[PDB]
């Protein structure tokens, strides 16, 4: 089966005062994490029920769980939602015992089975990864005067149109390139919101050995992360149904670690 | 025998003023935290502006020998007024002119006639310079505040002694505060430049009610009679109150709103409504904010008239409403003994009420 | 003259105004979420609006350095940029918001080739060049604050007051409602919401006309490219012409940004920005009865008179005609005008 | 307003402080705890005579 999740953020109210959960949504790297302990070990759930040990990588389960964070909800309050889907039960009471104030409200979950026909009319959004791996030569130090080397990268960029073309139509024409292969049809596709997403992580790097040996010293040091960002909403039908389903629960762009695809299907 | 002015304004979302945060200014009333605005900055901006620029010839100054350069002409006469103003006793302790003086005195001429005055020794020009300043009392910017000068004693000589440096100020200012309970919102911003190759700003949106009392008397006495002065400065600042706004971050926060309700009364004794919105206003669907806060005003100003009422002391007030859009007594009540339609006739009203004057005459009383 | 510049529009998901984490921009009037309209987003924004080719000299930038071997043929240099912008004290490192006009800055690049130089003398020479650059529709209407390190002058260094204003008003268009909440997709098993955004900016007059040092012709079509701008371009987007356009001929500016206190609401939400018209007319005949101007209708509309008052003195149904009388602000007709540059 | 033989403070009404809620404001808070205080005294500190009447 599938389990899709909701999460509730404030996102507001006083700017003066501390804001951990407002806070907590600034880097990506962190979101995906902090949904990635929500789900421990047969052990490790026995070991410290309390989530009160230094956190390691290897005693939790893996699973290629996908998610999408939503804003603008209004209702005199502001919110923010994360849809997470996933193929194992999340622990959410695991997750966040010691992290109360991230949230507005308590988490939920439900089953999800979807059971489709072809040819059949239904409303999608979808944030996409606008990348493509292209042959770049190399620039260096631009101090006043470009240095060229010989060498060419081999590199993953954002898509880009030319000037005599709207975003939205080569957006479209980007999906209907792929469509064909996952199982669907366009009709209707406009863009929402267009950006960047940037994300900071802790790597390992080796220092000085140690005097009594066995090891090193070590110290952090963090690594950029860039991706391309575009929101997109619209209308499709089914051509097959092994291949919707293929569709969904596996991805349909690249970057998927860090919630880059989400179907959310409505049937309209 | 006062006259007390009730301005009730809403505003626009903007920040018309901040504190070193760049947050807005707030307070606690009732138990929970609303909107503020300074009162010196209300009478800073009521000050400069258009309405108020006839009565404007009081001046308040940290650098006096720039202006004394600057009426005297074409000679040097920087570092003798300098040394004269040191020897004083200005506070030239800590580097710094930090002293303030509110003067009116516009007619510089005369101190610099003592400065340029090549007869007397540098102790008795001290003197005379101390003997003129403190004698203007004109201007009626100083006939609602004023206190000009508090002279060191420390860096002063010995050979100087001090008159009287006490206006007797009249007016009586409450800091304007909101009818709900403040909530603050950051916006961010980006340079993003244009060759090719996140900040924070708060604010926060609030209809106000404002408070003024003026005691007539006090400021016919502070201008040493000319009752036509008093009646200019009362028109002059009832039209500036009725328009003024501070020019706080006006060009990306524009708020230019004027106020939806003006009220006055007459009574011998100071009596404010600040009572009126100790329970702050929540918005119901069928109404807004701003009718909501005048019914608030109008029960309560029903019930302290009902309260303290005394057979030897009359109280007779004016309804204002722009083309009578809020009308004050809605139920049964006719608290106000007269409604009017237009701000020119109500400022004429008061006047005729204070002592039968018109506006045409008393306007040719510059001063 | 202090014409103040109503322009009601409706708006759009995929062009409004957006922020942080993904959100749009939202404000408290009235104590009711709304949205609001940066008075900083349109700014980076009416500089390439469509139609703001004509007059538009502000080159801002971060870098004054790699822009420097641009007009000029040396090909052999770049280590005199740790000594001039370092000198005069712009210097993270070199980081100084410099915004200027854009048709002299080739001396800006003309003395550097200057060999034999008091570098510790004539930087102020290209630093003298800031002091003034106030001729085109830029600074005029923005502004900007050249503040220098002070911790690291020279002996000398004169530094004239580098400081500038701006003199138009830009203004947030307020919602006339609370926002809409979306589609969300948890609960699963033109085709999006919009917000509407009464837009207000404010111009005067000695610091709107006389900031251009000689030129006014060039106020007049400042104003007319100005009008013309802000309703054919889009804030972070892509015939969206405005519903009801009033321009006044009177000496204040006002926000105008009160009247909606109550958050237009909506059941069937097709006409949100139907509740502008009706309940400003409303409005503007209240503070005229009671504290004291053309009309736009797309084909007329929606007429803003009563049906019976003159309080508008005259309805135009075409752009340029609107433009043409509005210029017709000193006598102005639009040819002439657009001979600016 | 009160007219009694011996003095009487009716202070330690307020040794908790008036905390605000939704429904009601601090004027009314307090004036009717001052209520609850002033008729606690009066029904257990008497039962004769001096109807103390304020």
């Amino acid at each position: 089966m599938i389990y899709l999740s909701r999460l509730l953020i404030d996102t507001g109210g006083n700017p003066d005062r501390p804001r951990p959960g407002r806070k907590w949504l600034d880097n990506i790297y962190n979101v995906h994490r902090r949904l990635s302990m929500a789900f421990p070990s047969g052990l490790r759930r026995e070991q410290d029920p309390h989530f009160l040990k230094p956190f390691s990588p290897n005693d939790f389960q893996k699973t290629p769980f996908l998610f999408r964070v939503d804003n603008n909800i209004d209702g005199n309050d502001k919110r923010a939602i994360i849809i997470v889907q996933s193929v194992l039960e999340p622990d959410w009471d695991y997750c966040f015992q010691n992290a109360l104030d991230f949230l507005a409200a308590p988490p939920e979950t439900k089953e999800y089975n979807p059971e489709f026909k072809a040819g059949q009319l239904l409303r999608f959004r979808l944030r996409v990864n606008a990348s493509v791996r292209r042959h770049i030569p190399e620039m260096v130090q631009q101090d006043g005067q470009t240095i060229e080397t010989g060498k060419i990268l081999h590199k993953r960029v954002s898509l880009t149109w030319d000037a005599s073309s709207t975003p939205d139509q080569a957006l479209a024409d980007w999906l209907a390139a792929k469509s064909p292969k996952l199982g669907f049809t366009l009709q209707r596709c406009e863009l929402l919101q267009l950006g960047w997403v940037y994300g900071s992580k802790p790597e390992p790097k080796n220092v000085k050995v140690k005097e009594q040996g066995q090891g090193y010293w070590r110290e952090h040091k963090y690594n950029p992360l860039r991706f391309r960002a575009a929101l997109l909403e619209g209308v499709l039908e089914v051509d097959d149904p092994k291949l919707f389903l293929k569709t969904l629960s596996s991805g349909i762009g690249k970057a998927k670690s860090f919630g880059f695809g989400l179907l959310s299907v409505l049937p309209i | 025998m006062l006259i007390e002015i009730h301005m009730i304004q809403n505003h626009s979302p903007a920040n018309l003023n901040r504190d070193d945060l760049g947050a807005p200014k707030t307070c606690y009333f009732g138990g929970v935290l609303r909107s503020r605005i300074s009162s010196q900055c209300i009478k800073r901006s009521i000050r400069t502006s258009n309405d108020f620029k006839a009565l404007l010839g009081g001046v308040r100054t940290r650098r006096l020998a720039d202006l004394i350069q600057q009426e005297a002409g074409e000679t040097e006469c920087w570092k003798k007024a300098q040394e004269i103003l040191n020897k004083c006793g200005f506070k030239n302790k800590d580097d710094n002119t930090k002293m303030l003086v509110f003067m009116s005195k516009d007619k510089i001429k005369d101190l610099a006639r003592i400065v340029l005055d090549n007869s007397l020794g540098l102790t008795e020009a001290a003197q005379q310079v101390a003997n003129v300043i403190a004698q203007a009392t004109l201007a009626p910017d100083i006939a609602l505040c004023g206190r000009m000068l508090e002279p060191n004693d420390k860096d002063k000589d010995k050979k100087v002694k001090w008159s009287n440096t006490t206006v007797e100020a009249a007016l009586q200012v409450a800091h304007a505060i909101s009818t709900h309970i403040a909530r603050p919102e950051i916006d961010y911003f980006v340079a993003a430049d244009d060759v090719p190759g996140i900040g924070e700003s708060m604010f926060a949106s609030a209809c106000f009610y404002k408070y003024f009392s003026i005691d007539w008397e006090q400021l016919v006495k502070n201008l040493k009679g000319d009752t036509n002065l008093a009646a200019h400065t009362v028109g002059a600042f009832l039209l500036a109150a009725a328009k003024t706004n501070p020019s706080g971050k006006q060009n990306s926060f524009a708020a230019h709103n004027y106020p939806d309700g003006i009220l006055v009364e007459f009574k011998n004794s100071p009596i404010s409504y600040a009572n009126a919105f100790v329970r702050p206003v929540s918005v119901v669907k069928e109404s807004d904010l701003v009718e909501q806060s005048i019914g608030q005003l109008s029960n309560y100003v029903n019930d302290i008239r009902l309260g303290y009422y005394d057979e030897q002391s009359p109280v007779i007030g004016f309804w204002f409403s722009p083309n009578n859009r809020y009308p004050l007594g809605y139920k049964h009540s006719k608290l106000a003994s007269r409604n009017i339609g237009n701000l020119n006739e109500l400022v004429g009203a008061v006047l005729d009420y204070i002592g039968g004057f018109k506006w045409e005459e008393v306007q040719k009383s510059k001063a």
